[PDB]
């Protein structure tokens, strides 16, 4: 009923190999039984959760930063292999409730 | 520049089922969400479904609950809505929408007619309105079931002046429609002056020359 | 549902005049509305979004203005072929609604109607019905009175008509009346007319033809 699809910036991401890189993913709850995911899309074509919290490669995290609404979705010792099109998304814990997918990124890992 | 086109819409009897796509390009596919709108004729537009990028999630109005199934194929690009227990109400214009999340609709196709009704497919009868300044030539489209009807004039070389009324709905039950050209009255003896009729549910191809036959 | 009251339903007016419609909510919907232009027969096209924003592509003469329920569309100047019906969209929950839609409507001097009447052609009668066709083009207003006089008496609930919508060119309309009647009924008159009265015409015009010729 609240269309509340969550942001996910920035669009594009350049990072050197080893350097840690971090995205931003937004969200207005409704409630506090909700679940943010953290996906990329595999060579399968297919959205992988890559971490999520509430609570696998401890490679991919996700913190909740304290001002109740921005998470950080946060890829520590970035590799090559780590470039692609990424998203997160919110999964109100209401009975027939569903994903809500963000908008996708892209990081690219460079020398 | 991106392109949306749907594909699968006829008529339809009440109850059964009926298909439609979206092929898209131009963009990422997968990485913006779907939605489909459709509009009955002098309606307003309509939300119906929606998909989510991925195809996790399927969204649905309450009034298709249970009947229409929105779906997605990423490999192909392609938005699917499989509709079930067709009604008469279900009948309009569906279109497929891509979504920028919050910014919904930000692209729209065309869009296919979907009719339901028990009537049967009929094929155009197109019939010459020919001439007797200015004068006026035009052909006839006349008992076909259902619309709609394309008419153009040399295979779209004459779009001057040409005026294609809309399809009105007689007493028979088949719509009906009449399409002219306003030329000088001297290019009547220089220029030739084709119609060009299509009707995809009959598959109909006509091409009648409007002569003045003094 | 969030329910979406557009006003006005319809407008009219001139080449660069500033026109106003009001998009109206039930719920609040924060910034989360967007504008569509439709052209008659056409697709929609986006125009105005998150409430003010200007869509690429879309002159600037289009402008967005609305905080909480109540959002504002205003066009600049008018332009003839801005012509189409305009719908107001919420993004903020579902079901997604959209308002009733406005019909602007372009503003043009009186133009005379040009009437023109065929008759059915041999084709035709051979199928067993006959349809006389009556055409009125490029005039401005729309609204004209069409009479059909078979041997000068006028016809009733045989007669069937259909308006092209407004030219984005010249800003005119176009309208044919269709008489349909048996092949006998064909056989038994010989002039049929079409009498037509618009404001542009300073007497009613009358445009006929004998079945013989
Ligand atoms: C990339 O980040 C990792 C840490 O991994 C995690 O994700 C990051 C994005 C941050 O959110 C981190 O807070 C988080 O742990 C770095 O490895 C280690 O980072 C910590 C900082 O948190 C360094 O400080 C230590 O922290 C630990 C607890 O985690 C304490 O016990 C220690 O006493 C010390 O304070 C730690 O030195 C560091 N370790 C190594 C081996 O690097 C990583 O350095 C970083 N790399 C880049 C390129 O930024
Ligand atoms: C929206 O969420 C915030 C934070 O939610 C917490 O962390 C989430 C990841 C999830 O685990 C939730 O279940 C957690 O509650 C809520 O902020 C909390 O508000 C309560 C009071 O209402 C307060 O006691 C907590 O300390 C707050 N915690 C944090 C981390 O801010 C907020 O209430 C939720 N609002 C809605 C609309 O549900």
């Amino acid at each position: 009923r609240p269309w509340n699809p969550p942001t996910f910036s920035p669009a594009l991401l350049v990072v050197t190999e080893g350097d840690n890189a971090t995205f931003t993913c937004s969200f207005s709850n409704t409630s506090e039984s909700f679940v943010l995911n953290w996906y990329r899309m595999s060579p399968s074509n297919q959205t992988d959760k890559l971490a999520a919290f509430p609570e696998q490669d401890c490679r991919f995290r996700v913190t909740q930063l304290p001002n109740g609404r921005d998470f950080h979705m946060s890829v520590v010792r970035a590799r090559r292999n780590d470039s692609g099109t990424y998203l997160c998304g919110a999964i109100s814990l209401a009975p027939k409730a569903q994903i809500k997918e963000s908008l996708r990124a892209e990081l690219r890992v460079t020398e | 520049e991106v392109q949306l086109l749907e594909s699968g819409g006829g008529l339809v009897q009440p109850g059964g089922s009926l298909r439609l796509s979206c092929a898209a390009s131009g963009f990422t596919f997968s990485s913006y969400a779907m939605s489909w709108v459709r509009q009955a004729p002098g309606k307003g537009l309509e939300w119906v479904s929606a998909i989510s990028g991925s195809g996790g999630s399927t969204y649905y109005a309450d009034s298709v609950k249970g009947r229409f199934t929105i779906s997605r194929d990423n490999s192909k690009n392609t938005l699917y809505l499989q509709m079930n227990s067709l009604r008469a109400e279900d009948t309009a214009v569906y279109y497929c929408a891509k979504s920028y999340n919050h910014p919904m609709f930000d692209y729209w196709g065309q869009g296919t007619l979907v009719t339901v009704s028990s009537a049967s497919t009929k094929g155009p009868s197109v019939f010459p309105l020919a001439p007797s300044g200015t004068a006026a030539l035009g052909c006839l489209v006349k008992d076909y079931f259902p619309e709609p009807v394309t008419v153009s004039w040399n295979s779209g070389a004459l779009t001057s002046g040409v005026h294609t009324f809309p399809a009105v709905l007689q007493s028979s039950g088949l719509y009906s429609l009449s399409s002219v050209v306003t030329v000088p009255s001297s290019s009547l003896g220089t220029q030739t002056y084709i119609c060009n009729v299509n009707h995809k549910p009959s598959n109909t191809k006509v091409d009648k020359k409007v002569e003045p036959k003094s | 549902d969030i329910q979406m009251t557009q006003s006005p339903s319809s407008l009219s007016a001139s080449v660069g005049d500033r026109v106003t419609i009001t998009c109206r909510a039930s719920q609040s919907i924060s910034s989360y509305l967007n504008w569509y232009q439709q052209k008659p027969g056409k697709a929609p096209k986006l125009l105005i979004y998150a409430a003010s924003s200007l869509q690429s592509g879309v002159p600037s003469r289009f402008s967005g203005s609305g905080s909480g329920t109540d959002f504002t569309l205003t066009i600049s100047s008018l332009q003839p072929e801005d012509f189409a019906t305009y719908y107001c969209q919420q993004d903020y929950g579902l079901p997604f609604t959209f308002g009733q839609g406005t019909k602007v409507e372009i503003k043009r001097t009186v133009a005379a109607p040009s009437v023109f009447i065929f008759p059915p052609s041999d084709e035709q009668l051979k199928s067993g019905t006959a349809s006389v066709v009556c055409l009125l083009n490029n005039f401005y207003p729309r609204e004209a009175k069409v009479q059909w006089k078979v041997d000068n008496a006028l016809q009733s609930g045989n007669s069937q008509e259909s308006v092209t919508e407004q030219d984005s060119k010249d800003s005119t309309y176009s309208l044919s009346s269709t008489l349909t009647l048996s092949k006998a009924d064909y056989e038994k008159h010989k002039v049929y007319a079409c009498e037509v009265t618009h404001q542009g015409l300073s007497s009613p015009v009358t445009k006929s033809f004998n079945r013989g010729e």
